[PDB]
This record gives C-alpha cells, structure tokens and sequence, in this order.
C-alpha cells in the first residue's frame, strides 16, 4: 500500500 | 474566463454550495475563478482552493494507476495483444491530470506565491507547489522526470526552512508540509531513510509542543501526528 | 461528434476500462460513440450503456437533492437573505441533469427503440425510456411536468405490455421494470395504493417461478425480488 | 428515505 499524505479537513 | 463575470463574493459562496454537493469539478472552477479576481486568499478561501483541486486530482491519481496497471500486465510475457486503446485511454487520463496540475502551477505562479508574505499563506502555496509537482512526477518517464522531482523538492524545502523558522513545531500547515515531504522522499525521490528520519524528527518535536496547546488545537495536531506514525509504521 | 473516428470494438473496449477506472463520464461518451455507429447492441452492450449514464445522472441527482433541500430552508420565514446563488446554482445543475436526460432520450429515439424487435431488447429500451422521462419529472414544475409523467408512465406501460407477453416472471428485466415502475409511481405520480399493488404482485408470481431456475438464474431474480421487499417494508 | 430503484450489476 501507498504512503499517507494530507487528507481534506 | 467563463467565471469574469461573476462577483468575488458569489464564487467563494458557490464554491462552498458544491462542496456540500460534492461537485468538485465545479468547486475548483469557482475557487479558479475567486483566484483571477487579483485578491489574496483568506485562510478558509485556502482551504477551499486546496479541497477542491485534490479532490479532482485526487480522481484522476486513482483512475490513472487502475489503468497503468493493465497497461502493464499487457506488457508481460503471455499476455495476448490487444491493440494500442489501453495505452491510448492511459495517455488520456494522463494528459488531463498534467492540466489540472499545470492549472494549479500557473495560480500559484500567477501570481499567489509572489504576494504571499505570512508564513501561514507563504507556506501552504509552497507546500501546494511541491505536491503538484509530485503528481507531476508520478506520472512522469521522460527527459523531465528529473527536472520534475527537482522542482517538487525545491518547493518543499524553501516551505520546510519558513515554517521551521517561523511557525510551532504543532501548527498543522508545518506538519503536513512534512508529512508530504516525507512521502515525496519515500515515494518519489528513493530516499527512504529521508522519509524516515523526517517523520520521526517532526512526530518528536511535535509531541513536545502538545503542552502549550489548546484542547482543540491540540486534536488538530494530534491527528496528522497519527498519520506520521502511520507511515513509519508501513516503512519500519 | 468526437468519437466519429474510433472504430466501435475501440469505444467498447475503452467503455470497459472506464468502468473499472471509475471514469463514468467518460464511460458514457464512448458509449454514446458506439450507439452512434448505428448497429445494433448486444445485451452486455446495452449493460455498458446503462450503467455508464446511471452512474452519471445518479451523480446529477445526489446534487440536485442538496442544493434543493439548501434552497428550500433559504425560502422559510426567519431564513436571512443570501441573494440568488443558491437558486442559480441549483439552476446549473438542474440544467445539465436535463442535458443528460435528453442526451440519453435522443440515443433511444434515434434510433435505438424502432430498430429493437426482440423482447429482451425492446424491453430494456422502453425501460430506459421510462427512467429518463422519470428523472425530468422528479426535477419538472412548470407547464410540462404533466406531459413528463405522462411520457415516463407511456414508455413503462408499453414495457409492461410487452414484458407480460413475451418474458417470464423471473426474466431480471422483466423485475426490474417492475421495481422501477412501481417507484415511479409511489414518488411521482402520487399512487402509493398502485404502487404497492405492483410490487406485491410481481413479488409472488416471480415467487411462484423460481422452481424453474438454475442456480445462477435464481440469484439474479432473487436479488431483485428482494428489493421490492425492501420497497414493501418501507411503503407499509 | 426514498424507494430503491433497479441497481448497476
Ligand atoms: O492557510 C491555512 C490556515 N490553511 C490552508 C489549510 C488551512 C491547510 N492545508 S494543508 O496545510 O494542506 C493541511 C491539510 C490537512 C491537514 Br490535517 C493539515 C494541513 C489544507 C487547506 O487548508
Ligand atoms: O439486455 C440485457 C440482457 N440487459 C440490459 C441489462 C442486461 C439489464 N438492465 S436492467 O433491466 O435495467 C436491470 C438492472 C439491474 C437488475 Br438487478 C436487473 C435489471 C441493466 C443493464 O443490463
Ligand atoms: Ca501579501
Ligand atoms: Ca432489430
Ligand atoms: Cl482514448
Ligand atoms: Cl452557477
Ligand atoms: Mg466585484
Ligand atoms: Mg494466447
Ligand atoms: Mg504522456
Ligand atoms: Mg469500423
Ligand atoms: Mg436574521
Ligand atoms: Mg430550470
């Protein structure tokens, strides 16, 4: 699986 | 442009209307529109340019991956010709993605980097910048595919010195500037040992800071610390 | 049209991989590419086709909900002035809903429908028909919403007609025409009683079909029938 | 909430 980046607040 | 004739006022109001629609396509649209008004964003009017463009590009990424990845299972031993249309589909997808993101590049060049002097706004168009550029070079096989990654890392590092310099290690704009770094790091430029190094550096001052925090600001922090950890838990 | 100059195997295959992209608008105007080639279609043909612009005005109408229900609180007593976005941009997306609608009207009426001489596809069509003359209806407020509902109940009867003739009980086209017509007329033609009736009958006699079906077949009916239960429990 | 209608299988 991909690496987390900054959702949508 | 189609939206020039529309009150500033009426696109920001609009923009939120097909936020809660969940027409992005549109929202974007609006918040393009609010952007060639000439006028500085406000912190909220941010957060809308910056939802609307990655919920688009957010499409695109996952449509694009699902067809790169037949496109390469077709190019396997074994695998039976079936002629130039998933490359050509591939191709289509990809082109439409590298318009959002030259898009995007172009309001940030024109001209809301260059009159960005807040750390607060600076930082986040920086930040915007380099994750454009990282979508850019997701897709990107070329002569350029260097240059590409140069600029996405150029524009996170110029983000990772203000914010260290002028913001708390908790302010989220700073945490997620480094956590899409560390993704850039990990994901991009083969340089896991960056990405982990950054994450935890930034995850240990940020755990620090908490005290001086608010109960709310503290949640805040506190959930972008948790997908910091995330990572370093997929990476260690 | 811009799809004029791919060959139709092409539109096909380029459907298919939209669908697994989850490209529906894309989906739909290579779909509309191959009709226009004007061959006849197959029955997974005609599946592409509906799925591709299910998927978009099912987007359209989660839309229009929303901005509806915003605009509908706007217009209460106490509810502060906001001037006219909301009703301009329900406008908007009310106005390519239509555009869908008759989009897909027009496929139908040129010339899909008159060329259609077996049951399964003259069916399928004329219930394709129905929905879309539905989803006029459900968005219709002026001179014309009458002659709508008209159309849509007009283009469900003949299926029906048809349907009871020609297709057993447990045919998933045959149910789902049934569903659907019975939910036109619970939501739009103000006839719970009739609705109910439908559904209750079509119920039981594809209950009493079953015995009939292969294990794979009977999935399929059941699924449906299983829907208008859903309906039943909800309406009663 | 509003009655179901035919899915996309
Ligand atoms: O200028 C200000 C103040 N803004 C812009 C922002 C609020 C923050 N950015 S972000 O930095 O990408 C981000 C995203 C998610 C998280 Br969780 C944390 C940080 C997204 C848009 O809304
Ligand atoms: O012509 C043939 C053979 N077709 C067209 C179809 C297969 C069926 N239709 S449908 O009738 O709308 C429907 C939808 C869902 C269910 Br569950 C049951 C029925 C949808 C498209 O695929
Ligand atoms: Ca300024
Ligand atoms: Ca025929
Ligand atoms: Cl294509
Ligand atoms: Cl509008
Ligand atoms: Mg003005
Ligand atoms: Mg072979
Ligand atoms: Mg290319
Ligand atoms: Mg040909
Ligand atoms: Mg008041
Ligand atoms: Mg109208």
């Amino acid at each position: 699986q991909r690496s987390t980046s900054t959702p949508n607040v | 442009g189609a939206m020039g004739s529309m009150e500033r006022a009426s696109l920001i109001q609009k923009a939120k209307l097909a936020e809660q629609a969940e027409r992005y396509e549109d929202m974007a649209a609006f918040m393009k529109g609010a952007v060639e008004k000439g006028e500085e964003l406000s912190c909220e009017e941010r957060n809308l340019l910056s939802v609307a463009y990655k919920n688009v590009v957010g499409g695109q990424r996952a449509a694009w991956r699902v067809l790169s990845s037949i496109e390469q299972k077709s190019n396997e031993e074994g695998s039976e010709e079936k002629g130039p249309e998933v490359r050509e589909y591939r191709e289509k997808v990809e082109t439409e993605l590298q318009g959002v993101c030259d898009t995007v590049l172009g309001l940030l060049d024109s001209h809301l980097i260059k009159e960005a002097g807040d750390a607060e706004s600076r930082v986040f168009y920086l930040k915007m910048k380099g994750d454009y550029y990282r979508y850019l070079a997701e897709v990107a096989t070329g002569d350029d595919k260097k240059r590409i990654i140069d600029s996405a890392r150029s524009a996170y590092q110029e983000a990772m010195d203000i914010s260290k310099k002028e913001m708390p290690p908790t302010n989220p704009i700073r945490l997620g500037l480094a956590l899409n770094f560390s993704v850039f790091h990990y994901e991009i430029a083969n340089s896991p040992e960056e990405a982990i190094s950054l994450a935890k550096t930034t995850f240990d001052e940020a755990m620090a800071d908490l005290h001086t925090l608010s109960e709310d600001s503290y949640k805040d922090s506190t959930l972008i610390m948790q997908l910091l950890r995330d990572n370093l838990t997929l990476w260690t």
